[PDB]
């Protein structure tokens, strides 16, 4: 008298992090299959016949389904590996769909209220069971042939279907109604305790044979890895093992010397800490490569107007991290061309210590049509809702809309997508922060895009001789005599020059012979002069 | 639109029989 | 115990639901890529394959095809330099040398 395996326990299941979801799934889908049959039959109830698991990809959805399958005293589970049923001839997909349920019907007709459970695991239910609408080809027929089997004129009572998908809203609505796939669970990214348990599960075996050094710690690794997804944790452990093993392929077995040195192999903290920086790069985490590409030549301090901007950025970050009545915040950086607004946004973003940071620039969308840009922006904004903190940077706003002064001309659709997105708070609890960057504030003011933003900041140019001299001194060019001559010539008047244009005039002037350098630099600076 | 499906037809080969029975039965008799 | 079964693809970027984002329409109905993924790793496990992919347009490669457990080691084969050209010229000219067909002037 048992429907479950006589011997089992959860601690052997190999799953770690998903505790409450498993408890709820058991309560719903297994409460009425483990009570004594007499009471259940007296009640006159019917068992649940569906489960739908959805969430971010790579967090252990397939594993839970396979382990629920290998759980029971049920026969071995069948599998429909996604698009394995499609065919070219007329009326062949339906044969494939109908072939699955044959054994269940046979047993139900042969026995009654006594047969053994049958489990069908359906991978990527989204691939085929799309909305039933125009024609879609084979989609409309397969969906009907499926909906007409789980609950039809004839009654089945010994079946249970599991459906896995990462996008939940593209499944036909009818399918997801009480009576067919009913209980739907979400598996998300794990927090600290989940990472601790996963690392223990994946390191126990090494620990068993003493192969693990005493220097390594697991709590520190759990703390330092944030927004890692399980698969990435396994990858990290494998990378550590491979690095440790390769540490010996050049010392002991390379020279074919006594393996005792090779047999003293032991993975240590060095392997992990040197493998956390050059092998694994999360998909929902900070990526320390772009910031080294945007702030090309550092952030020098040419005067006051840098400190104020940085302080304001810090204040905005601090506000967005510790407030409950204001989850969504925004800010706009603006100024004249060639002033530095993509090298002061990156710094503010990178000095926040948020677990998620992303930059969406127009440089990686050359040739795209409008809908491609819309779906790129929406995809980047989808991720930030799946982490408990974030910062998304929108760079060069005026090149996204495809602006051009003649006309004027621009893309309406991108503007509407942007205006709707700048006023959408994330699901309950989470936070956000958005930074912009533009050079034509007024044209933005015309389109009514300064109502969405909650503040603005101003980045100025070099506007006095002293600041130019300080910038030249810090950059490290020209000598004492040349410095003195430049100071005496340029002190009287005033200058108005950006800070990404000075780095070009310096180079253009540093290409003549030593005698004419200062003269050419002064001529170039004078010619490229103007006033507000 | 790309989804183009097809129907099909079949043939046979056939063999010889009808009077071999008579010869076999006559031999046995 | 079975040994490796190495499979060499070619122009693997031809099948990817990423080239359709650009101006044009060729997504091969995207189902192609699905199938391939489900075979490398998935519900049913395999422990003898060394799929090697090679392509000329690295930017059109799908994103789901590079997570750990799947194709997960990238590499770049750059053009040769003086030494490489010298070596590759020597290799393709060893046959003639042995038979003294090649003149001494060259
Ligand atoms: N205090 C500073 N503020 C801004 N940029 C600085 C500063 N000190 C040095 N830089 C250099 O200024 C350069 C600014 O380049 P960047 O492309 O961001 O210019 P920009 O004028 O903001 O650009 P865009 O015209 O595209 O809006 C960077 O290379 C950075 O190294
Ligand atoms: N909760 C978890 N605990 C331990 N390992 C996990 C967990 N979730 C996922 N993994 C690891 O991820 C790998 C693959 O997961 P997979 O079943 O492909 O998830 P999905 O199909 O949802 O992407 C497994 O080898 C497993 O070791
Ligand atoms: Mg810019
Ligand atoms: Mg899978």
């Amino acid at each position: 008298q048992s429907i479950i395996n006589p011997d089992w326990n959860f601690e052997k299941m190999g799953i770690g992090g998903l505790d409450k979801e498993f408890s709820d799934i058991f309560r719903r889908a297994f409460a009425s299959r483990v009570f004594p049959p007499e009471i259940v039959e007296q009640m006159g109830c019917k068992h649940v016949k569906g489960i739908l698991l959805y969430g971010p990809p790579g967090c252990g959805k397939t594993l839970l389904a396979r382990q629920i399958g290998k759980m029971l005293n049920a026969r071995e589970p069948k599998v429909v590996n996604g698009p394995e049923i499609l065919n070219k001839y007329v009326g062949e997909s339906e044969a494939n769909i109908r072939k699955l349920f044959a054994d269940a019907e046979e047993e139900q007709r042969r026995l009654g209220a006594n047969s053994g459970l049958h489990i069908i695991i359906f991978d990527e239910i989204d691939a085929i069971c799309k909305q039933r609408g125009g024609s879609t080809g084979v989609h409309d027929t397969v969906v009907n042939q499926l909906l007409s089997k789980i609950d039809g004129v004839e009654q089945l009572n010994n079946i249970l279907v599991i459906g896995m998908t990462n996008r939940p809203d593209l499944i036909d609505e009818a399918l997801l109604r009480p009576g067919r796939l009913e209980v739907k669970m979400e598996i998300g990214l794990p927090d600290e305790k989940g990472r601790l348990q996963i690392l223990h599960i994946h390191t126990a075996r090494m620990r068993g044979h003493q192969l693990l050094s005493a220097d390594v710690d697991i709590k520190e690794l759990a703390v330092e890895t944030k927004n890692f997804s399980g698969a990435e944790l396994e990858g990290l452990v494998r990378a550590a093992q491979s690095t440790a093993m390769n540490r010996h392929i050049k010392a002991s077995t390379k020279v074919e010397v006594d393996m005792e040195k090779a047999e003293s192999l032991q993975v240590t903290r060095g392997d992990f800490l040197a493998s956390l920086e050059n092998d694994i790069k999360p998909a929902f985490g900070t990526n320390q490569e772009d910031y080294a590409s945007y702030i090309m030549n550092g952030i020098i301090k040419w005067g006051d107007p840098v400190t104020r901007v940085l302080d304001d950025g810090e204040l905005l970050v601090q506000q967005t991290k510790n407030s409950d009545r204001t989850p969504l915040v925004s800010v706009l950086l603006e100024g004249p061309p060639h002033s530095g607004k993509t090298a002061l946004a990156a710094k503010i973003a990178e000095e926040s210590n948020f677990p998620f940071i992303k930059i969406c620039s127009p440089d990686k969308m050359i040739g795209f049509s409008e809908t491609a840009k819309c779906q790129a922006m929406k995809k980047i904004f989808d991720d930030a809702y799946k982490s408990q903190l974030s910062c998304v940077v929108v760079d060069d706003i005026e090149r996204l809309l495809d602006y051009v002064p003649i006309g004027p001309r621009f893309s309406n659709l991108v503007l509407q997508a942007l205006l709707v997105l700048l006023k959408k708070a994330p699901p309950q609890g989470r936070k956000l922060l958005i930074i912009g960057t533009t050079s034509r504030k007024d044209v933005l003011q015309e389109m009514e895009m300064l109502n969405a933003f909650s503040t603005t900041i101003h980045v100025p140019n070099i506007a006095t001789g002293e600041q130019l001299l300080e910038a030249l001194e810090l950059l490290g060019n020209f000598k004492d005599k040349e410095r003195t001559t430049i100071a005496q010539q340029v002190k009287g008047k005033k200058v108005w020059i950006g800070i990404k244009k000075l780095l070009m005039l310096i180079e253009m002037s540093l290409q003549m012979d030593p005698e004419y350098r200062v003269r050419k630099f002064l001529a170039l600076l004078r010619e490229e002069g103007a006033s507000p | 639109s790309i989804s183009k499906q097809a129907l099909s037809e079949i043939e046979t080969r056939h063999s010889e029989i009808i009077k071999l029975e008579n010869s076999i039965r006559e031999l046995h008799d | 115990n079975s040994g490796l079964h190495i499979i060499i693809f070619d122009e693997i970027d031809a099948i990817c639901k990423q080239r359709g984002s650009m101006a044009g329409s060729t997504g091969v109905h995207d189902t192609v890529v699905n199938q391939l993924l489900s075979k490398i790793d998935g519900v049913e496990q395999l422990n003898n394959i060394l799929v090697i992919g090679m392509t000329n347009r690295p930017d059109l490669i799908d994103e789901a095809l590079l997570r750990p457990g799947r194709l997960e080691v990238k590499m770049e084969i750059g053009l040769p330099d003086e030494k490489g050209r010298l070596q590759i010229l020597h290799i393709h000219t060893a046959r003639m040398r042995g038979h003294q067909l090649l003149s001494a002037d060259v």
